[PDB]
């Protein structure tokens, strides 16, 4: 059936059809457009009329131009043929490189798995990051977030994570480009290629991109997070398979919703965001999840408005993860990378039961001499460093030296550093701040800690740093 | 004088006056 | 055949504006086209605004909606004992029907000032901080809250893994039965949390409603009145029910979602005016009934996430004026390694005493008094070296009873099994032993009191106290084992 | 007349008049229920239909459903047979102990005592509490600020002062739990019963009780410290008493007339509070009053939001108090019962203008000396006590010795002690407290002082002891 | 990027340290050293208005700092040295200036070339 | 507020007055490190003019980040080279305040009016150390630096 725009406010786009009215969610077709212009069904508002949200920019339409019913939500190309590309909202090739050649569709709309459908089962996903690897680790399956104000580095620690588990990973792995920049989706793709992890010439590529910057209006950054995850629900179920899900940045779906939300007229809830945020959120996060037919990890970056982990969009996220990176700009101010606060990552798998007692008492060790330390520091800033026990200011240069250790050259951040890059393997992260914890490098400077690998480097960094 | 601070102007008083002790 | 039945004029972000329906009542569950339910919350002069229990794609504008002598009830009973359901009772867990023989209304009024007579009877939690310093009694309200991954949930948890000793009893008196509640959260986190359970052997005992992140909202906001009623169910037949609602933050979120799309007015957050009305009529529910209406009791601990730790913002305030006391977890004692994170000083049960077992009762009362007197000297320690042997002394035994309320997770403990413990640091037994040393004595001792002192643990238990007898015993006991410890 | 209801929006209800509409806060009876609903009428919103606040749940109404005009505001029943009865904000009673049989009726609203219906004179409304009545004394027909909470002896101190407005000034009690916690209600109402201030048996009770529960609808709670003011005004101008009226809690109050507020539409002011903020509380505040026929003092236990006494809610409410009572935590610890702090509680009466310059001179020396004693508080732990001037060391025995002659035994808590309770007169108290300062009783021992009433008592102590 | 590589990082470093050691308490010689190259790395980099520097001017006058060469300058001189020494290159040494303007780079021969200028230069200076 | 910070923008000199300055007695009440205009340009108003300036407003801003330290422990926990910021900035502070013929029975002085040159050179003076002998008061309430000196005479 046909129907007839009647309205254009931005993004939003009001249909009327004089036949059969389109149900919610449905992907209608604007006629008489260079590039296909695809409008979701939001509201029926009355009287024949549709409000529509729209999936690209809506100047040139005209009142009364014609639009058709699809007869189905956003469909997009969804098998290994989507391996190797980069496609938008809807579905369309965005590389250049002509069709997507799949069998079958699925609509980026779906309902999340049932609980008897859950997996219980978290075994430790080792990165190669100190802090993460010591205090926070992920698991397996897991949905991890990384949460950071503005240039923390979300990004980079994110990208990190993409060397270091997904160049190796046996199974396939998906990227959604979510209301971010261009230019790291560029950087992205030439760095894949470069690594063979996209591959395009062969049939070896074990990455699919999806992208919606924020180049694009609300409506496509809107939907473009379900693109990302439709295609990983594909690799999960319909191949039963182990697939990593990275997306940057999730908040970019509740911002763009925020967008539009006025002229779907919602009444604004606290801090100007629409009132179904954490409805919104749930039916699309619960989709973003491991079950019984296959693994999704999950690795998230979740911008932090104003700097403000209280912000309705963060504060509502937190419950969606078993692990959580929280990244600050305190840290970071000090040139600590990756910024870490140690006293504010958790992780479901910290449990002396699933990593023994062993990494859970250093852990543990580590913190408690932070927050000792942290309890310390606004009092002797001014009262004096010389008025402390022999015991106290041997925390205070203990903590300072952990504070240190916790930081590390990323490979990702030549560019920024200077230093060539780190892995740093589990036993080995134990191990150094077990040691460091037990007074065995009182002796070394301070200096000697920061931005280096493994607990040798900082020995070798101390000999270096005498002569 | 003394080792600890934070008495007022103990340790400047006679430092501006002046082997030491403290 | 406008009365009975009405169409959608409108249909957006779980709203159907419907046509008719002049016989509708307020709050009743109507019923779309495609199978869908719906509640009758705004009876408008020409609509009635009617919310959608899922999602919206299924109603279109002109659809047929219908009154059909529905009731909101939930199912009801001893077959919901190790299941999981949602909202409305529906098994989840995948184990076929509830076997359920009767049903009660979510939304009923609580018992008024008359059916009840004062808290008395212990609700144990066997988290030495709370049955010790905050300690809970049966038909009282008592909010646990803090910032998120503060340690919420686990208190809940252990309290619910802790009734296992007395439902494997024989004393009908002593047993309780477990609902939890779980508004808002994910599906694998419910999972784990039943798995904890199960593996923990309590959810023989314990029913699980669950309305998840994915849940329309009003199925997360009617979620804590249909596990109300279930533990109702028992309250009313003179037997005993323990409830947590997790969370009611969330729940006030996705009242609040309603409210604002019925474009009822915002106020403070944006919530409404009714919000506090929301809260007020579910905790009320929790209630001691005298002995002409059974003596039975329902016992709620409603879960509230604070930002920042501002227990002054618009919900918590609520939720904390409205329940008999407050259970306040904080960030920083737990990295200090004080986990439980429990605030002893601002936590508060202002039921108190009359919740515990003389045995407790006793020596409760000198480590509150004694904590009390450390946090006043508690910043004269790291920068204290000569400090008078009186201060010194405070200073020892605080940080000595500190260390005894710390406890492991999901290894709650018999009461009697606490008085031990802290008899140890109240008497001053510890008070030489070395900070570090405490947790590890603390297992140690209890470990050896409960192999070979069970009659000494059955006494304490018995006498209702610490007897001259069993003080002497405990004399010997703790003196020569500190002495083999400090070997 | 009769009107149907045409709208239904939680606590909010429109009804649509044939004829003549209900004035606004006329009560109206829902027809076609179980139990009583009651709708109080806000507006008046045009095309004879009027905007209600209902007084209980909606649920189950009808568009259609019938609804009949009361012709007047809330009538509740008022008279000596509300005492000891718990009714709610409707006038029900809710002790299941049967109807309330009173020949008079009266509406809850009613407007403050016109300016020649005033007291031109401030007179103190002794209540025979030594630390009251000395340093922060209660104004005939005025507002005092109870601060407090649990564990501080605020129920036995409430309970008490029922007990001696009544034996020293002939006056009935009125107890408003506005935002009443239902454990609570019942708790409250048990300790009265066994305190004897209500009596079930016989007809000596002191107090009559108003619940506005937790539970019930935002208008429920806004309304019953009305309905508790209007059994209070009963007993002022029908019967000639200096009454007291508790309100249980003031800003409980304040809160549910900023959710009936945000119910109706009303744009929010300044922190998220009700527009009418300041009216509200003036039009129930200006009630309370000595009038020429007798008085109503309150006292109104107040919760600071934040610990801001800035906050729009602390801020209107300490324009109308005359008086604080601040019940202390670390004043209790000490053994000091009535819990009050001596120094924290203020009185806007203490004035020699108003209470004589020799009431005032002993409460101002009484300050003075407990001022005194906590500034050597510090020289005590450094220097030890044999260290002090011996004008100092006259102070510090002076100063204990006035802490304890204010602890006072209840007569309201002779069950849980069995110490006989003391109602001291005003001028025992002064005479009392003007003589440890003179230094007639320096000879006597520190603990002879504690838990007395006169200071005749404080000699016959000191005497008993070996 | 030779001598800018690991300066904003330093600097980081350095300015958390300057705070924590506020209260003048003894300092290993690390911490000392990281003190004494932070506020002479500071002195070079403030600028004036209307004068934007070519890029290997501004190489030459950072290469000074962290190379060492000035750690033991007194802070308060370092910019009328920087103005000397940079006049000095200009005219004295277009061929420098030229190579690694052209190279983009510092080769070996340019290091030790440079390394001779700003030493005995410096130590003209500080006469 | 929207409306003076909108106003910023459309000023080529900006006088900041402070509640606070003028608390303490400082008037005019101006906000040394508030007010700026697109003059002050060495180019301009010449290098002196700007030199003393720049120096006039380092050495306020240095005693403005040593308040918090001064505020709790007081002037006797500082460096003796913070005690000289603080001292000669104090002494800056009071001379920029001038008694204005205008304000004259504010002030109880008679107003004056300095010649550009001599505000220069009063505070040039002041920030080469040649009156860390005077006392602060002296310098509160003047004219030219001169009658600083003389004020200072004064004070026996
Ligand atoms: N006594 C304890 N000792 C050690 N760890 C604990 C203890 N109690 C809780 N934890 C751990 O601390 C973390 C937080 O516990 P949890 O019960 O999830 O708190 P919460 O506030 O409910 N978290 P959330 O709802 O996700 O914000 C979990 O990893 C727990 O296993
Ligand atoms: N791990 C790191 N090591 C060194 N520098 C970093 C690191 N992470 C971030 N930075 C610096 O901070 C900038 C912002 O990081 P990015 O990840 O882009 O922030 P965002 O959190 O906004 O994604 C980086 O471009 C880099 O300059
Ligand atoms: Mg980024
Ligand atoms: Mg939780």
């Amino acid at each position: 059936t046909t129907g007839r725009i009647v309205a254009v406010i931005g993004a939003v786009v009001d249909v009327q059809f004089d036949e059969g009215l389109p149900p919610i969610l449905n992907a209608l077709e604007v006629q008489g457009r260079e590039t296909r212009l695809v409008l979701e069904v939001a509201q029926h508002l009355g009287e024949s009329t549709v409000r529509t949200i729209a999936m690209d920019g809506t100047e040139g339409l005209v009142r009364g131009q014609k639009v058709l019913d699809s007869g189905a939500p956003i469909r997009i190309p969804v098998g290994p043929e989507t391996l190797g590309r980069i496609m938008n909202v809807i579905g369309e090739p965005i590389d250049e490189r002509g069709p997507i050649k799949t069998k079958q569709f699925a609509a980026i709309h779906a309902e999340a798995p049932e609980f008897v459908e859950m997996s219980v089962e978290q075994e430790i996903l080792v990165t190669g990051i100190k802090v993460v690897d010591l205090l926070a680790p992920y698991a397996k399956g897991g949905k991890i977030g990384l949460f950071g104000g503005a240039g923390v580095g979300k990004t980079v620690l994110i990208m990190e994570l993409i060397n270091n588990v997904a160049k190796a990973h046996g199974g396939y792995s998906v990227f959604a480009g979510v209301g971010e920049r261009t230019r790291e989706g560029n950087d992205l793709y030439h760095e894949m290629i470069e690594s063979g992890v996209i591959n395009l010439k062969d049939a070896t590529s074990k990455v699919a991109l999806v992208y919606g910057q924020m180049n694009e209006p609300p409506g496509a950054r809107a939907r473009v997070a379900l693109t990302g995850l439709t295609v990983a629900e594909y690799f999960r179920d319909q191949e039963g398979q182990d697939v990593l899900l990275f997306i940057d940045n999730i908040f970019r779906f509740t911002q763009a919703g925020s967008e539009v939300s006025a002229l779907l007229g919602r009444i604004p809830s606290a801090v100007g965001y629409q009132p179904t945020l954490a409805t919104d959120m749930g039916t699309m996060q619960e989709r973003i999840t491991t079950t019984k037919k296959g693994s999704i990890t999950s690795v998230q970056a979740i911008y932090v408005p104003a700097d403000d982990l209280t912000d309705p969009a963060p504060a509502t996220t937190f419950a969606h993860l078993d692990a959580t990176t929280v990244l600050s700009r305190a840290i970071a101010e000090l040139g600590i990378y990756p910024a870490v606060d140690p006293l504010d990552s958790t992780s479901r798998i910290m449990d002396p039961n699933i990593v023994g007692s062993e990494h859970y008492d250093v852990a543990r060790g580590v913190q408690k001499i932070l927050q000792d330390y942290k309890s310390l520091q606004d009092i002797i800033a001014i009262l004096g460093m010389d008025e402390l026990s022999e015991e106290d200011k041997l925390t205070v240069s203990r903590a300072r030296k952990i504070q240190r250790f916790l930081s590390q050259p990323f490979q990702v951040a030549e560019v920024f550093t200077g230093h060539l890059g780190k892995l740093v393997p589990l036993k080995e992260t134990i191990k150094g701040f077990q040691q460091i914890l037990a007074g065995e490098y009182d002796h070394l400077p301070e200096q000697a800690f920061y931005m280096v690998g493994p607990i040798e480097e900082a020995v070798a960094k101390a000999d270096k740093l005498a002569e | 004088s003394s080792d600890r601070g934070l008495c007022g102007a103990i340790h400047s008083s006679v430092a501006k006056q002046m082997i030491g002790v403290g | 055949d406008l009365e009975e039945t009405g169409r959608v004029l409108s249909i957006g972000d779980g709203i159907a504006r419907v046509h008719g329906l002049r016989n509708v009542q307020a709050e009743e569950m109507v019923e779309f086209s495609s199978g869908l339910k719906g509640m009758s919350l705004n009876l408008e002069p020409d609509n009635v605004g009617v919310v959608v229990f899922g999602n919206d794609k299924l109603i279109k504008e002109g659809d047929i909606v219908k009154r059909t002598g529905a009731i909101v009830d939930v199912p009801v009973g001893e077959e919901l004992l190790g299941r999981v359901v949602d909202a409305l009772g529906n098994a989840i867990d995948g184990k076929g029907p509830i076997g359920s023989k009767a049903r009660r209304r979510v939304g009923l009024k609580a018992p008024g000032i008359i059916p009840r007579i004062s808290v008395r009877e212990p609700m144990q939690t066997g988290i030495k901080a709370v049955d010790s310093l905050v300690p809970i009694g049966r038909g009282q309200r008592e909010l646990i809250i803090g910032d998120r991954q503060t340690g919420k949930t686990s208190i809940a948890i252990d309290t619910i893994i802790n009734q296992k000793r007395f439902n494997d009893g024989t004393d009908e008196k002593k047993k309780l039965y477990c609902i939890y509640v779980a508004i808002g959260q994910k599906r694998s986190t419910v999972a784990q949390l039943v798995k904890r359970l199960t593996d923990a052997d309590a959810m023989k005992y314990t029913i699980v409603v669950s309305a998840t992140a994915s849940d329309a909202a009003p199925l997360q906001y009617l979620a804590p009145y249909s596990g109300c009623s279930m533990g109702e169910y028992f309250r009313d037949n003179g037997k005993h029910a323990l409830i947590i609602y997790d969370d009611l933050s969330k729940q006030a979120v996705a009242y609040r979602q309603m409210s604002l799309l019925l474009r009822r007015p915002p106020g403070r957050e944006a919530y409404p005016g009714d919000v506090f009305y929301l809260h007020s009529r579910l905790l009320e529910r929790a209630a001691k009934m005298n002995d002409a209406f059974g003596g039975g009791s329902l016992t709620a601990l409603p879960v509230i996430e604070t930002q920042a730790g501002d227990v002054s913002a618009y919900i918590p305030t609520n939720v904390i004026s409205i329940t008999d006391g407050q259970i306040f977890l904080e960030t920083e004692l737990f990295y200090k390694g004080i986990r439980p994170a429990i605030n002893v000083g601002l936590s508060v049960s202002r039921v108190g005493s009359a919740a515990q077992t003389r045995a407790m009762k006793q020596v409760a009362g000198t480590m509150k008094l004694e904590l009390a007197q450390y946090r006043e000297v508690a910043a004269f320690a790291q920068f204290g070296s000569d400090l008078d042997a009186a201060t010194q002394q405070l200073l020892s035994r605080g940080v000595r009873l500190t260390e005894l309320l710390k406890q492991g997770q999901y290894s709650p403990m018999a009461i009697e099994e606490q008085v031990a413990v802290i008899y140890a640091g109240v008497r001053g037994y510890l008070d030489k032993l070395e900070p570090s040393k405490i947790t590890k004595f603390e297992n140690a001792f209890l470990s050896h009191v409960i192999s070979q002192h069970q009659a000494l643990l059955s006494k304490i238990r018995t006498d209702g106290k610490i007897s001259e007898e069993s003080d002497a015993k405990l004399k010997e006991i703790v003196t020569n084992f500190l002495a083999g410890f400090e070997a």
